[PDB]
């Protein structure tokens, strides 16, 4: 961060999310004037707020707004911008936006045109490879086209097959079969599914590795040739193949691989011509042998955890290789300092699919910004709402220590203490699996989520001791509640009496079970008797703040009450897992025995529209059966969308609310049997 | 909980076109202690919205327009639902929150068959006769005599607010250009003159019709200053057996 | 030259004249009299005491400010009067001063006259004939309405009130009425919708005249809003008389006591 370095004045940003926000702040600490596009829908957005000015580029959608090459150009002839950064993702591997760029006076802060389309394509990248005289995976040079051929293939290559389709990624059109009937019908699927996702129709037959574990070297290139490999950085936890833990120094490679592997990538971006910030991603089985898989021609999203370890700001030195200067440092001085470990929280419900895209309005967000050793880079703020048109990101959060038990502690810590509320987060299932036996050990690869849980995630199971403990801090936080509901301020016309009890005797619900606790009170200090077991519990009792921190038989525990009613229920999340527990009175559940079930089916057979409007989207079809309160259709007044739903298990007799239908209020749409 | 947090979720809660509606529910979890409230009559009428909650510790009626239904219109149901929470709100001395989006009375035949008239000025007398401290917030849209119904500083209310994307206006700028302008035929400049000075609400604040414009997330603290100062409030009316109100 | 003289002279007769004998003329064609009229029919010959003759309204806006838009008096006429020897405080709004609609001074006038009537505890009477809020005068008159609602409240309770429709009544001018405590209408010339039948076409679809949306005939038989219909202004006036003379002066008064055979 030298002052005197005389870089671009100005620097637009041509992405957005918390990438916008990362280049706005290097930008500002390095001197550079920021201007950064936006949508309508982002106008009040985190990174509009950082940069200097802002200029709108139009429509929410991604493709009318920061895919428009146009707009982009246009805001950066009006406002003078001197450089581009486009982040990741959007326009960042544009061909003839870099075309434009070169052509009027633009530069563009990234690698040259000829490298962005050598490693563009797959089949070209694997070719040039093998001219790289680098470890490559098994596989055939060419491109299959027919269902012999794939067959032929597999029978030189081994069973173990993979279909990918040339171009493209993000975890989209590559199929794992392993025989020949399977090579084939994976290859129909393939090619019917390449022109609908992609469009390119090519097909690549390649070795499927046991258990790969997916390795990255992030590597650094100037304009004068020197390439330098920063460390590198293990990223297997992913599902749908997407990444989700992000571990910096890898723990299964060793020093010899390492400096193997920068040696590989070096030669390769020499190859190149690289000249300019990437990454290189390869596969290493168990047998310490590493393969070649994809050149990133762009800022890795996960670029930050390194930063943690090397301790160099990436974006600053893509504006000084931009600028033109040589790099300023040599292959000894980078060193691996300490530990670091990245989860990347996703507004997205652990409990289905390992991560189903939600939306929603964030009413809550705070950060664990006072936590030691604790970095996140987020491009939310409260109030922002989760849309559609968008990836569902909401943070990236770091932690760096001595070693990896510290580093894991730190994440444990820091993930207890952030309050997301507002939307659906997979905050449970990061810290589920940093507390993982397997991933503190380091047996990890690419199949962990579906090894580990089979059936799915399902949330933090709990042991004897820490269900004692749920169950002490939620009969001291009810016991709270109540002692706090007898202080008010003093009449002097009818005094208040306050009562005297001494021991409060409740029954807990929690999941099925019903558990018989013995609460009292001496002050701050709540000695609880569940089931036998004598715990005491201490605290502030502060029952406004979102984060209470108890202390249970000197055990720290961070909980948050999300949820509290007058019945007894009770939300709480602890340990990441929200669990719901009945906390009623001792005569309140002898009395609660005589009441009846009331079963919930409903019926609502003949179901009405809400307000008068069109019917955007329908759920339903006739002879389809419904489950109860399923949704039945999305149906547009005053363009507000609202989803009205059914009550009971039937099937449709006929759906009178299709789409486009203008329906009026209290009108027939659908009917249950 | 602090008197004095700040809320800053709802900056942008409130869309900038007219035309999308939202959930008053959240502005009133927001500003409430705890986020707890207890509302009454939560199924029936719900274009407004009514319960308790408290400040400071200190119990308050909060009293409000449901933009989500039937796009905050009052009508019969909603004015009989909020005129005897407010009078039961007055006679025990708990103070009243208003929260004002409503862009009017809802038309039809039916309404006007069933006394729409009489309902209404029974939620207008309610909230006239309050001695209680009251506070409004206009959050968007108040047009016509409604504007008058929900609490208005001219009732002998106490304190108002408005949210940078408040509008008072006898009515929408739209038909005002219609009946203002209907002889010019010609508003093809005459609309944006008219929105660029009455379509915000400079009108009302100039005139003093409204003791500040501020920001949403410092709604919470200012109400909260203002349930200390008038907690002594006390008003003298003429003597009278009782009042009669168009029961 | 004494031209404030002639000043004065010219602004009385302008005053006693409306806004012009053509808009006299159409009213009367309509069947409907003119305030004044209406006030000397109500009130006992040679009682009536004229209230704010010469106020005129403050607008600047959108031409308002120009000589043809300054009418005295602004579209309504108050003051006090007896009845059969007892006291009460009247107002009658003109529908030929744009169209009745209410702006600043007429809500003025109308809380002027009210704070009278309770300071001194006689009731008020008072004959509507609005055609809405002054759009030009903008918030300004949503203000004066609720000053006016203000002290309907006030004054219930305390004073007797009393409302006659004889004219349309539309917009936020229907609140005041209902706020007293007897409203009256007169068949075939007055009307009481919160909103014209030309919205409800256009919003509710559905084909209503002002007849049977806001008509006598549909306030005192299925909506309750009003308690009696008469024939005509004439009747209405004779009729209100009879009916004032039951009622007393303030809550204070007890129960009147005439003469009985
Ligand atoms: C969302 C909130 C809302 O809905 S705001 C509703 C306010 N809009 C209005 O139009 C006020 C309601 N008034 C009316 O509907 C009509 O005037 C009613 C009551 C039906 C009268 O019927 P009608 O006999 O046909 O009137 P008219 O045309 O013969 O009289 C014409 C004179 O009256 C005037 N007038 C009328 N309304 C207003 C008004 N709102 N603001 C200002 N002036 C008004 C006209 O300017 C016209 O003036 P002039 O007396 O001829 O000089
Ligand atoms: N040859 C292979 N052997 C074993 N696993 C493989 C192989 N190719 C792909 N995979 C698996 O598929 C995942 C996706 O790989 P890859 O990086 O090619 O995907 P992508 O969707 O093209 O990525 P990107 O978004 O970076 O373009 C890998 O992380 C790995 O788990
Ligand atoms: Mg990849």
């Amino acid at each position: 961060y030298d002052p005197n370095e005389k870089t671009f004045d100005k620097i637009l940003v041509a992405n957005r999310g918390e990438i916008a926000c990362r280049v706005i702040r290097t930008c500002k600490k390095m001197g550079i004037k920021t201007v950064a596009i936006h949508s309508d829908v982002d106008a009040s957005s985190v990174h509009v707020k950082m940069a200097d000015e802002a200029v709108c580029v139009g429509p929410a959608p991604t493709s009318k707004s920061y895919l428009n090459m146009d707009a982009i150009m246009e805001a950066i002839k009006k406002t003078r911008a001197q450089a581009v950064h486009p982040g990741y993702g959007f326009l960042s591997e544009n061909k003839e936006f870099a075309r434009c760029l070169a052509a009027e006076d633009v530069v563009f802060i990234g690698p040259d045109t000829h490298a962005i389309q050598a490693m563009g394509d797959k089949i070209e990248s694997k070719l040039l490879a093998k001219k790289a005289e680098v470890n490559t995976i098994p596989g055939f040079d060419g491109v299959v086209k027919d269902a012999e051929e794939a067959v032929r293939i597999a029978r030189e290559i081994g069973y173990p097959v993979m279909i990918k389709a040339s171009a493209g990624g993000g975890g989209k059109g590559m199929r794992i079969a392993w025989d020949d009937e399977e090579t084939r019908d994976g290859f129909r699927l393939s090619s019917q599914e390449a022109a609908s996702s992609f469009g390119d129709d090519r097909l690549l037959i390649e070795k499927f590795i046991d258990n790969p574990r997916h390795i990255e070297i992030q590597v650094l290139g100037d304009k004068h040739g020197n390439a330098l490999w920063l460390n590198e950085r293990e990223c297997s936890i992913q599902r749908r193949n997407q990444k989700v833990v992000e571990e910096a120094p890898s723990i299964f490679l060793d020093a010899e691989t390492r400096r193997a592997m920068g040696e590989q990538a070096v030669a390769l971006a020499r190859a190149v011509k690289y000249s300019s910030a990437g990454t290189v991603e390869f596969l290493v089985d168990s047998k310490k042998n590493f393969y070649f898989l994809e050149m990133n021609t762009r800022l890795q999203v996960e670029h930050p955890v390194t930063e943690c370890i090397t301790g160099l700001d990436l974006v600053q030195e893509m504006i000084r290789v931009a600028k033109g200067y040589p790099l300023r440092h040599k292959q000894a001085d980078i060193r691996i300092n300490g530990w670091a470990v990245e989860c990347r929280v996703y507004a997205e419900d652990p409990y289905k699919s390992f991560g189903l895209p939600s939306i929603g309005r964030l009413s809550q967000y705070q950060e664990p910004l006072h936590l030691p050793g604790v970095r996140v880079d987020s491009g939310i703020q409260p109030g922002s709402d989760i849309s559609i048109y968008y990836d569902p990101m909401i943070s990236k959060l770091i932690t760096y220590g001595s070693d990896r038990t510290e580093a894991l502690k730190r994440m444990a810590d820091a993930l207890d203490n952030y309050v997301i509320r507002g939307v659906t987060h997979n905050i449970a299932l990061l810290r589920e699996v940093i507390i993982n036996s397997r991933f503190v050990k380091g047996d990890i690869s690419t199949k962990f989520l579906s090894d580990v849980y089979p059936d799915g995630f399902k949330g933090h199971m709990l042991t004897k001791s820490e269900k004692n403990q749920l169950l002490a801090i939620a009969s001291s936080l009810f016991v709270a509640f109540q002692l706090r509901a007898q202080h008010f301020q003093e009449n002097s016309r009818m005094p208040v009496i306050k009562p005297d009890i001494a021991n409060w005797e409740l029954s807990v619900k929690l999941h099925d079970k019903v558990h018989t606790v013995v609460a009292s009170n001496n002050g701050s200090v709540f000695s609880v008797e569940v089931d036998g077991s004598k715990l005491n519990v201490t605290s502030t009792w502060n029952l406004a703040s979102p984060l209470l921190s108890v202390s249970v038989d000197g055990t720290q525990r961070t909980v948050q009450c999300l949820s509290r009613e007058a019945g007894g229920n009770m939300s709480i999340q602890f340990l990441g897992t929200v669990y719901k527990v009945n906390i009623l009175t001792r005569l309140a559940a002898e009395l609660n025995k005589f009441m009846l079930e009331k079963v919930t089916e409903d019926t609502s057979s003949v179901l009405r529209s809400p307000m008068p409007g069109v019917v955007v989207a329908v759920s339903v079809k006739p002879g389809d059966a419904v489950a109860e309160g399923q949704e039945i259709c999305v149906i547009e007044a005053m363009k507000m969308q609202n989803s009205m739903t059914a009550g009971k298990t039937g099937t449709v007799k006929s759906v009178h609310c299709q789409a486009g239908d203008t329906v009026g209020e209290g009108d027939l749409l659908v009917e249950l049997e | 909980d602090p008197s004095d947090r700040l809320v800053p979720e709802l900056d942008t809660i409130v869309p900038l076109e007219s035309t999308k509606a939202y959930n008053m529910v959240d502005i009133i979890h927001s500003v409430v202690d705890e986020r707890e409230f207890f509302e009454i009559m939560p199924n029936y009428a719900k274009n407004i919205i009514v319960g308790f909650a408290r400040m400071n510790g200190r119990t308050v009626g909060i009293v409000g327009n449901q933009p989500k239904v039937a796009s905050g219109c009052l009508d019969i149901n909603s004015s009989v639902k909020g005129a005897r929470f407010v009078r039961f709100c007055d006679a025990f001395n708990i103070p009243l929150i208003t929260f004002v989006d409503v862009p009017g009375f809802l038309p039809g035949t039916a309404q006007e068959y069933g006394g729409i008239i009489r309902h209404g000025a029974k939620l207008l007398y309610a909230f006239a006769e309050a001695t209680v401290p009251k506070v409004t917030v206009i959050t968007r849209k108040a047009y016509g005599g409604a504007y008058d119904v929900m609490s208005s500083k001219h009732l002998c209310g106490d304190t108002n607010y408005a949210w940078p994307t408040a509008e008072i206006a006898v009515m929408g700028a739209k038909g005002a250009v219609e009946i203002i302008f209907k002889g010019h035929e010609n508003v093809e400049a005459a609309q944006a003159e008219y929105i660029e000075k009455f379509a915000n609400p400079f009108p009302a604040a100039v005139r003093g019709f409204v003791d500040d414009i501020i920001q949403p997330s410092s709604t919470r603290a200012r109400i909260c200053c203002d349930l200390d100062v008038l907690a002594s409030k006390k008003v003298q009316r003429p003597w009278r057996k009782h009042a009669n109100i168009p029961l | 030259a004494t031209s404030v003289n002639e000043r004065i002279e010219n602004k009385r007769r302008t005053a006693l004249l409306g806004g012009g004998q053509r808009r006299i003329d159409a009213q009367h064609k309509r069947g409907k009299l003119t305030a004044r009229e209406r006030i000397s029919l109500l009130l006992d010959p040679g009682s009536f005491v004229e209230s704010d003759m010469f106020v005129e309204h403050r607008c600047a806006d959108f031409g308002m400010a120009a000589d043809k838009n300054k009418f005295p008096g602004d579209s309504v006429v108050t003051g006090r009067g007896r009845i059969n020897g007892r006291l009460v405080y009247v107002f009658s709004q003109d529908f030929t001063v744009f169209g009745g609609s209410l702006s600043g001074a007429h809500a003025q006038k109308i809380c002027k006259i009210m704070d009278q009537a309770i300071t001194v505890g006689a009731p008020v009477i008072g004959l509507n004939d609005s055609g809405g809020a002054r759009i030009q005068e903008g918030v300004e008159s949503l203000a004066g309405y609720a000053d006016i609602f203000l002290r309907n409240v006030t004054a219930s309770g305390v004073i007797p009130q009393i409302s006659l429709i004889m004219g349309p009544c539309a917009a936020a001018a229907v609140y005041s009425p209902a706020l007293t405590d007897f409203t009256f209408m007169v068949k075939d010339t007055s009307y009481l919708f919160i909103t014209g039948p030309d919205v409800v076409k256009s919003v509710t679809n559905e084909d209503v005249t002002q007849e049977e949306l806001g008509g006598a005939k549909t306030h005192t038989t299925m909506s309750g809003v009003a308690h009696r219909a008469f024939e005509n202004d004439v009747d209405a006036l004779c009729n209100l008389r009879d009916f004032f003379n039951y009622l007393p002066l303030s809550s204070q008064d007890p129960a009147p006591v005439r003469e009985c055979h």
